[PDB]
């Protein structure tokens, strides 16, 4: 995809000219400090000598796992959120261990803030 | 035997020479029956495998959720700073990644990622967008924060802290029913981001050990082997922190390192083999995920000279002064918090936390920039293609003074932030802020170093070793330098440490220098402390936990331990024979203790076993439901074989450790440590004197503590 | 204490409980007078430092001598070639280093160089000259081995071997007095060089080892607190094998893990610093003298892929495959040498070999090859640059057939040589030879899979993982591969293997595959046997050996491993008093008993303590010279405080341990090998019934094992 | 010293030039491809191209070590076999060790080759 690939390169300040930023999405053996680089501010003689300063780098991203793995998270934050809100509001084989959960927690949760030492 | 028997209460040791029993009668029973059948056949291969098949599931498990938690984190640690409104998706670099729009001077740069001041205000330069962006960053960070301390209270609030404390207080046979359980894995795997986006200054690195150990622990529920035996659920847990900390650092080497050297108390030669495999698979997942071959990649061209082991030495005195110091303050205050009122308000101790870490961070950049990325920047040299603040000076000529100014300020807020954030209720990691506290202060030695190198060229070792006007010092060495020395003296890990930092560096070339900055902070600790953050906070919670450094006086014996003494009363004791049922369960009902021996008589006081509670009640109960008649009048015979006296031989362990009562508690601790024993028998001319417990060797230890 | 208590024996086993007394008494008698005067505090500081000082000394030696022998080794093995007229210290190499005449298909071709036919014959190349260099090869070939045997016998015996099994049996606890002395380091040292310039299949790096565990040796002789307790010297010998590891391969973290994993029964935390600082002092000393960062630097610019990894298990298979049977041939000749009749002519069995082996070499070029020069062309990857024949056929079109059987028959010579090199009379190492066995099969195997994508292009797997008519496969890859999987399949090990391997390469993107290889290697040789050949060898020779793996049978009992049984009669004891001097010296005599049970009288059995025969001598003797009148009517009383009895309470282990008679024996092993003991007293009825001693159980679990 | 420095640099086979290799001793900023390669059979026009396959090294040895080294074990073995010699011909607080050693050494002797089995 045009969003996962792209090539840019940085220049150093050479002499007159400050460092410079290009980019573009082409492949690897497009990826080359002529190509990349159009216009390039330098003058004829120092072309290549600006093309050694410079350097240009082709870089790809799995966007696809990222847009996943956010999602993913998003959806079990909300889940949990919700499933919160309705312990606090809605409450007052899987039920039993949702209870017995609801046990330990509650106990464990007495020994961990309201005391701190949960000693043995 | 009965259902049940051979099972430990919560907040208990197990007995490891018993642990290791029932694995061999186990292993004898299912290697038996090998002939009887090919479905045996099969079951024998899936046992013999379900070792490598635990190791492979926790390893891929722990760099999934490594990947995902990182990559949660760093999505969100941006929405502080801005939204990327075409990619709500994208944090600032992934935005920004594809835009043509970009300058040199700002990389992140593009009219897609909307700084909340062009949200709201729409400028994204003035006074007013300062503010805004100002207010916009303390209210995230105090959204996140709340959020995470309420999941945590809420659902599993066991995933509080790093958690490598209390496993290593597992590791060593203590148990803690829900610590590595599935409600703990997920709050704290979503508490972790939240708490990274937070801007507290915590890390997930080391927290991440933890959800290793987490996955491991419900991965061992699917293998019977590892389901019933605690020593091999322990070794499989072992082996699920090296691979949380091969993912946390990328350092598989490193996290077997760590896990033989911390948190392993027993480590068999196979749980090597099997933590590398898993760590190997987990650094895989997280390769094959998080790209999207080192995190702190670095490049020093110039090698490392001799005299810049002296500057690292300077490292190393200030890495263990700072270290002993917050095991002198962090534990200060967090015995506060259980002993002073401001502990009983935990969500609002963390919202007051964040709210003064954002709003003195937010001014300073390095404090805004995210502590991960701020130890990234350190570690990078300064070169024409770089264009960070740090370097500015080195391009005016070669603001110097400004830039350390911003440095040490960063480090002081750093390193008191860092005594209240730990100990929180949220999950909060130690590494990344002690790694960034180091950091920071190597690379202001070597922005000095530097200094006087070029300005002061004419020094003959300077001249000698550096080229004049030669950028022969690398900043980033001395960042690196410090930051593992500050690790080395918060933590006192010496070898895995080194291992660690040279895997997430990549760099073999500066093993030399890494260890001796941290042998010289580790020394330093040592003359403060030679107790570790981890083991402050394991005594701190009162964990039972012994450590091969503690040891007894010459003059203690262990007829000073025995539990009867002389006001306690007789020790319980049962009779082989002519005893009921009824009597048992009221023994049972009015002591605590965790075991009671058996004698042939009560005169003869000669011993037979011993009979853990748990086991004696659970079997008492059982052959009350399954036979009739067992009215409590029945009586209980141990002995080998119209009442129907019950059989209780089976729960009996026929060969309870035996000591004499002159033998030094010097090699009693020694056998309790080696061979990791619950309780040991004191005898004195071959009948019953006394009960030595783990208990009582960790209380005398801690009185003497104590009374230090 | 009378002077000489708590020695032992040659050839007897320490107990480690007694030496950590000692050596806790001895540190609660140095801190005691620190206060005392400021001398005494200089000398409890010395003695803190001491460990520190050993380990730096120790790396320091090993580095140093390691430098020397590959250097001194270098230039020898080049003299079978030639020599160096116009410099005589210059190797092949070093002589062309600097000439000009150099051409790029002979990198190693100048003028000063001169083969032995150019010396004797006159003429470089023709058939007289070839046979002439044949001849040189081989006689100088003979006079090396000789002159390796020669001084193994005539001064240092135990200079034979690699010594690992020694070391791994020293380290247990065992005493081989002059193993690691001074006269065996030099021995061994001169003799590795004269080995490996002999040109036999064997390398010089496992026996370095031995070489730093000498040092080590002699370096505790100059701290007292190393110098009097076997338990810390064992420490040092462990930190000095790790830093051996280290300059053999120049792996600190290697060494480490490879002292850890094979060599150190008991490493206790601190010795995981001490010896990976040793080992990086030792790298230090060898980069200062040997360069003249890593050996053997490998350049594979191609990524390994996923299919590679079917390759590669193959490779694993193979590696498995020879490992075990080596073990079953090299042993299968060892315990013929012990019971033949050519085992009476070492010497004779030494030059034969020497001889087969220069003879059979010399025609192939691969095998008159250095087999560490071998493994370095063989790990190398093929490009324009380079002009090695193995590359040829790549350039010829992409003889490939001429390559791959010199390869398969350096491969088949290389696998019949050291089944007969490894045991006979000379520091001999196992670790080359398998490298370039496990190297040439990896490098055919690479071959033929560039063989296959090449001309199969077509194929699927190839098309997608490698683009068509690309160097994607690279055979330096699959020889390291394949020399991985034969040194764990040979060795066994498994974490301290791969991370040398990485060491010793440098590129850290190859572990995962190695792994796997190594990981299939071990799982195939365990498939043939679960013991490598240094357990092998250390079974053959018959020591006092005890592994984790070995385990009794679940009926077996401690009262069927009591020494006193049936047929013995009852077990000597010692009265507390009413017993004369002449009683315990003509016991003394008698019985070759290590110790003597005592008990408070002969009817009531009743135990007291443990006297060790030495100390019970050493004891009597100097009482007899201290104090007159000892003639040996006088008694001797063990109790605690005219005829002047002898006291003889300060020799007393007055905590013996003590287990039942139904105790398992399957917990006695358990207890044997986490403590360390060297006796067990088994007791019934609170009083002694009989002795279990390491030699009963060793002896028990060799019975078991012939009768299999 | 000019034998312990030099600067090598080896060139593959270039069109009809075949590989080539070109030594000689200079310092580091001496060292490269246009400096080394004198002449170079390249033409004008592929001179770069030349340059840019071949490939030019300076390294750096230090002969004195080699020789020390040499020399020391040398003179240890020599001592060794004149010692070996006087002791099977000549000899048939130094000297009690040294006939302390002496008796250890055929004992060891007996025990490694004699019988190969020394079991306890
Ligand atoms: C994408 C973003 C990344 C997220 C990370 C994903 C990985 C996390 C793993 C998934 C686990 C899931 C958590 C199920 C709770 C559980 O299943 O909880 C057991 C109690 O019922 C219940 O299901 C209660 C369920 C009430 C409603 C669930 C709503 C759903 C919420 C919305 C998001 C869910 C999406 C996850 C997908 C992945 C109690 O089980 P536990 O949580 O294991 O706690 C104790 C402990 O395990 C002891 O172990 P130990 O002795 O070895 O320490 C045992 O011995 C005790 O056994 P006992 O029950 O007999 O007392 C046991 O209770
Ligand atoms: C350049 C090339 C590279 C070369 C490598 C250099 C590093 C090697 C270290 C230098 C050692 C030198 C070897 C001295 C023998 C020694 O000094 O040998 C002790 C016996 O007298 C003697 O000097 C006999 C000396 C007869 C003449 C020497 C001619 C000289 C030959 C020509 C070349 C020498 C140049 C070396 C410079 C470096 C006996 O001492 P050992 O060799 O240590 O054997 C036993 C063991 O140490 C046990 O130790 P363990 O229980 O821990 O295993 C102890 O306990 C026993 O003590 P005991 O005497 O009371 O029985 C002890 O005999
Ligand atoms: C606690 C964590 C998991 C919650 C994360 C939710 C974040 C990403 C949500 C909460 C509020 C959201 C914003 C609310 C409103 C708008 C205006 C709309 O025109 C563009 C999107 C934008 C700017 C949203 C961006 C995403 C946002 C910042
Ligand atoms: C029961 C537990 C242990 C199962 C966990 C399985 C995990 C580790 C699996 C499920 C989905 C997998 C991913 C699916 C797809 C890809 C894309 C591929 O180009 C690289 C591997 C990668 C990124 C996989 C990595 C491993 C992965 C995350
Ligand atoms: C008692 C024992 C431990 C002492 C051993 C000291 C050894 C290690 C010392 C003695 C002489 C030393 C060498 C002397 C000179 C040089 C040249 C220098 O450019 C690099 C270091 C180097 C190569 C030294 C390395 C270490 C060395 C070999
Ligand atoms: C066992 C080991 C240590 C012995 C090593 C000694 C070697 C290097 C000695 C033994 C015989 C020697 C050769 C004997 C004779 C000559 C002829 C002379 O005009 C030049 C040197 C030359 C060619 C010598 C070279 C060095 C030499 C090969
Ligand atoms: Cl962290
Ligand atoms: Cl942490
Ligand atoms: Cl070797
Ligand atoms: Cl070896």
């Amino acid at each position: 995809s045009s969003e996962d690939i792209r090539c840019k390169c940085i220049c150093p300040p050479y002499r007159n000219i400050s460092g410079h930023i290009y980019n573009q999405n082409v492949s690897q053996k497009d990826c080359n400090c002529l190509h990349v680089v159009e216009p390039m501010p330098v003058p004829g003689h120092d072309v290549e000598a600006y093309c050694l300063l410079c350097e240009c780098r082709y870089e790809e991203r799995s966007t696809t796992t990222i847009k996943v793995i956010i999602v993913i998270y998003l959806s079990v934050v909300g889940a949990l959120l919700l499933y919160m809100a309705f312990l606090m509001l809605v409450d007052p084989r899987v039920e039993g261990a949702q209870q017995r959960w609801k046990l330990q927690v509650q106990e464990q949760r007495k020994t961990v803030f309201d005391r701190h030492k949960m000693l043995s | 035997p009965i259902p049940g028997v051979g099972t430990y209460d919560d907040f208990h040791t197990i007995d490891w020479v018993r642990e290791k029993c029932k694995d061999r009668e186990r292993h004898r029973r299912i290697n038996s029956k090998k002939k009887e059948s090919a479905w045996e056949m099969t079951k024998s291969l899936y046992d013999a495998w379900s070792g490598w098949l635990v190791v492979t599931l926790t390893g891929l498990a722990s760099g999934a959720l490594a990947g995902l938690i990182d990559i949660a984190a760093d999505w969100m640690t941006d929405l502080k700073e801005g939204i990327c409104l075409s990619a709500l998706w994208y944090n600032h670099e992934q935005c920004c990644w594809g835009s043509n729009e970009t300058t040199f001077e700002e990389r992140d740069k593009c009219p897609q990622w909307k700084t909340w001041a062009e949200l709201i205000i729409g400028q994204a330069e003035g006074p007013g967008s300062y503010i805004m962006n100002y207010i916009m960053y303390i209210f995230w960070a105090l959204s996140f924060a709340f959020l995470a301390v309420s999941l945590v209270k809420v659902f599993a609030p066991y995933a509080c802290g790093s958690g490598i404390p209390e496993i290593k207080t597992i590791l060593s046979g203590f148990i803690i029913r829900g610590y590595l359980g599935k409600w703990t894995l997920m709050i704290k795997t979503i508490t972790l981001v939240l708490a990274v986006a937070s801007g507290l200054s915590l890390g997930k690195e080391g927290p991440l050990v933890h959800v290793a150990c987490c996955c491991g622990n419900i991965f061992s529920y699917l293998f019977p082997k590892y389901s019933t035996n605690e020593a091999k659920k322990r070794e499989v847990l072992s082996a699920a922190s090296a691979a949380g900390v091969s993912v946390a650092f990328g350092a598989p080497i490193g996290g077997v390192l760590f896990s033989l050297e911390e948190v392993s108390y027993y480590f068999p030669l196979k749980t090597l083999w099997r933590s590398f495999f898993a760590a190997l698979v987990a650094a895989f997942v997280l390769r094959s995920i998080n790209p999207f071959l080192v995190l702190f990649y670095v490049e020093y061209h110039t090698p490392w000279y001799l005299f810049e082991l002296f500057p690292f030495i300077l490292l190393g005195v200030f890495g263990g002064l700072w270290g002993a110091f917050f095991i002198r303050a962090n534990i200060a205050w967090c015995r506060r918090r259980k002993s002073t009122k401001f502990g009983k308000y935990p969500v609002l101790e963390v919202i007051i936390v964040a709210a003064i870490t954002a709003v003195i961070a937010f001014p300073n950049p390095y404090t805004r920039l995210n502590t991960s990325e701020l130890i990234k920047e350190l570690f990078t040299d300064c070169g024409p293609l770089e264009s960070s603040s740090l370097c500015d000076y080195r391009n005016d000529m070669n603001g110097v003074y400004s830039a350390i100014w911003q440095l040490c300020l960063a480090l002081i807020f750093k390193i008191i932030m860092t005594v209240f954030t730990f100990g929180i209720k949220v999950p909060s990691g130690l590494f990344i802020p002690s790694m960034a506290i180091g950091a920071i202060a190597g690379r202001i030695v070597g922005i000095a170093v530097e200094q006087l190198a070029y300005y002061h060229h004419d020094w003959f070792i300077f001249k000698e070793w550096c080229e004049v006007g030669a950028d022969c010092i690398t900043p980033g060495l001395y960042a690196m330098v410090g930051a593992a020395a500050c690790l080395g003296g918060v933590t006192r890990m010496t070898v895995s440490l080194v291992v660690i930092v040279f895997e997430l560096t990549g760099g073999l070339e500066y093993i030399v220098p890494l260890m001796a900055a941290v042998m010289t902070s580790k020394w330093v600790g040592d003359a403060f402390g030679r107790e570790g953050i981890y083991e402050a906070h394991i005594r701190l919670n009162g964990y039972p936990f012994l450590d091969a450094k503690e040891e007894f006086t010459h003059t203690t014996l262990a007829a000073d331990v025995m539990r009867p003494r002389r006001n306690d009363p007789p020790l319980a004791v049962l009779t082989q024979d002519n005893m009921t049922v009824d009597d048992i369960e009221n023994m049972i009902n009015e002591t605590s203790y965790n075991g009671f021996p058996v004698i042939m008589s009560k005169e003869s006081q000669r011993l037979v076993g011993f009979a853990l509670r748990r086991d004696l009640t659970i079997a008492i109960e059982s052959a009350r439901k399954k036979q009739e008649g067992i009215v409590g009048s029945s009586r209980v015979c141990f002995a080998q074989h119209s009442p129907r006296p019950l059989k209780l031989r089976s729960i009996l362990d026929m060969s309870p450790f035996t000591v004499t009562d002159h033998t030094p508690m010097e090699i009693v601790v020694d056998i309790f440590r080696k061979l990791g024993l619950r309780q040991c028998l004191v005898t004195h001319n071959g009948r019953l004197l006394g009960i030595i417990t783990k208990k009582d060797i960790l209380r005398h230890m801690a009185q003497t503590a104590n009374q230090d």
